């Protein structure tokens, strides 16, 4: 069960300067990225074509660069059609790919912001404005439905190209998608918040995939103070986690942190306080 | 506009004179024009990599820095980040 999401992140800043960089995720790992600074789109993994031969990708990449040069004249010229309303600066964001199921099913999305905040999408063969989006949207999203080209483009790469290229990359990606990398855990202190207490942490590092589990521990009693933070990346596409537990002085004994993951198939590391 | 949130932590167990890797993980900003420096002792660590700028299902952005690193008893770590949303740069420090 994986997301495919091409990410595009566009800065208008005035009349002369605007840069457009995108990246590519299947899943948690980066498939493609393209700077600005380049014309062609770059590799992040040896399997970034998937399937698809060097003609289809050619064709697929051309139409990228076409669109691209072609975004940034649009907004631009869009920027005067409705100036002194919205000024720069401006940040679009688009998020397009799909969600792969089992039994070769998908679902499709494209999605665009506007400063930070859901406007626009995509949906069967039109663009549309989402409910309390601003209203001066609406003239530029009637131009482009007009498209009729863009819309057949866009309508082929939902439908047929996003599910198709995913089921190649997954294939071509397996051993990096199924990889199973182990997780190293250590126990340090930090303040609390709160007066007469340490923060005990216990640190889960170097794990993937992401699914992990981690408490802290008296004996078979989960101890229910166990505070998990965020999944934070590590730099080699692996998985950092802590999990936390703030204690009354004296109290610190008996404690351990439990951490089960599936890359150690069923041996739980266990540390103690 | 949105105020970036700074993690920082390292790859392995810190062992002194034992190389290690220092992240900062900087989350949840907008807009996505961005400086962040790590520090070493107050000063700047020149030799720093960075992730490509991505976003979350929010549409927020984040970005991880990171460096080599071996750490001492002495030497303290910090990543202190500048963007539109604070008037003051926002320093966090490595936890040890
Ligand atoms: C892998 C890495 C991927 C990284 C990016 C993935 C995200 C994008 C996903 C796909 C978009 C593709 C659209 C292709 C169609 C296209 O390029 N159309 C442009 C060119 O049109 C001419 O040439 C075509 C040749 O291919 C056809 O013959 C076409 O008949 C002909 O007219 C055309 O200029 C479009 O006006 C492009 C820009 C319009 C567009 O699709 N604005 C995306 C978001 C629209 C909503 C923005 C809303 C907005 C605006 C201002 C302020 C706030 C919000
Ligand atoms: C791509 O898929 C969408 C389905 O999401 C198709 O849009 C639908 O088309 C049917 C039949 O032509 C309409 O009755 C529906 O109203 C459309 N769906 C929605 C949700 O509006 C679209 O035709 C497909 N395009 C291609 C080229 O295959
Ligand atoms: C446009 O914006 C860029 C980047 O913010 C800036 O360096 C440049 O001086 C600006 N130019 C004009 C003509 O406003
Ligand atoms: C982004 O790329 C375009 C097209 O190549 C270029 O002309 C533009 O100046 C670039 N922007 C920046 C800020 O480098």
């Amino acid at each position: 069960n994986y997301t495919f999401r091409c990410l595009q992140m566009s800065s208008f800043a005035n009349r002369s300067w605007s840069r457009t960089d995108s990246v590519v995720w299947l899943g948690d790992l980066q498939t493609h990225r393209w700077s600005n600074d380049s014309a062609t789109i770059s590799f992040t993994k040896p399997w970034s074509q998937g399937k698809l031969s060097n003609q289809q990708w050619e064709k697929l990449q051309h139409m990228f660069q076409v669109y691209r040069v072609s975004f940034t004249r649009d907004i631009q010229e869009l920027v005067k059609m409705m100036s002194p309303k919205e000024d720069y600066p401006i940040e679009i964001q688009l998020s397009a790919g799909c969600e792969m199921y089992p039994g070769n099913a998908s679902e499709s999305f494209l999605h665009v912001a506007f400063q930070g905040k859901y406007v626009v999408r995509f949906w069967g063969t039109s663009w549309q404005t989402v409910p309390g989006a601003p209203s001066w949207l609406d003239l530029p999203i009637k131009v482009l439905n007009a498209d009729q080209g863009t819309s057949a483009t866009v309508q082929m790469l939902l439908n047929d190209t996003c599910p198709l290229f995913v089921r190649g990359l997954l294939e071509a990606g397996k051993s990096d998608l199924e990889k199973q990398e182990k997780p190293v855990a250590w126990l340090s202190s930090v303040p609390s918040s709160a007066h007469g207490h340490r923060q005990l942490v216990c640190h889960v590092s170097g794990f993937y995939p992401k699914p992990v589990w981690v408490m802290w521990m008296r004996g078979d009693q989960e101890q229910q103070g166990t505070h998990r933070g965020d999944f934070l990346p590590n730099a080699d596409e692996t998985w950092y986690l802590q999990a936390t537990l703030d204690v009354e002085a004296g109290e610190e004994a008996g404690l351990a942190c439990r951490v089960k993951h599936s890359s150690l198939g069923g041996q739980d590391i266990i540390l103690y306080w | 506009q949105k105020t970036p949130q700074i993690q920082v932590y390292s790859r392995h167990p810190p062992e002194n004179g034992k190389p290690n890797i220092l992240n900062c993980y900087v989350t949840q900003f907008h807009p996505p024009h961005i400086e962040i420096q790590m520090l070493k002792n107050g000063k700047k660590i020149p030799k720093v990599e960075m992730s490509d700028m991505s976003f979350s299902k929010d549409w927020s952005f984040y970005i991880l820095a990171h460096t080599e690193f071996t750490p001492t008893e002495t030497d303290t770590y910090a990543c202190r980040v500048k963007h539109a949303s604070m008037a003051e740069p926002k320093t966090v420090y490595w936890d040890r």
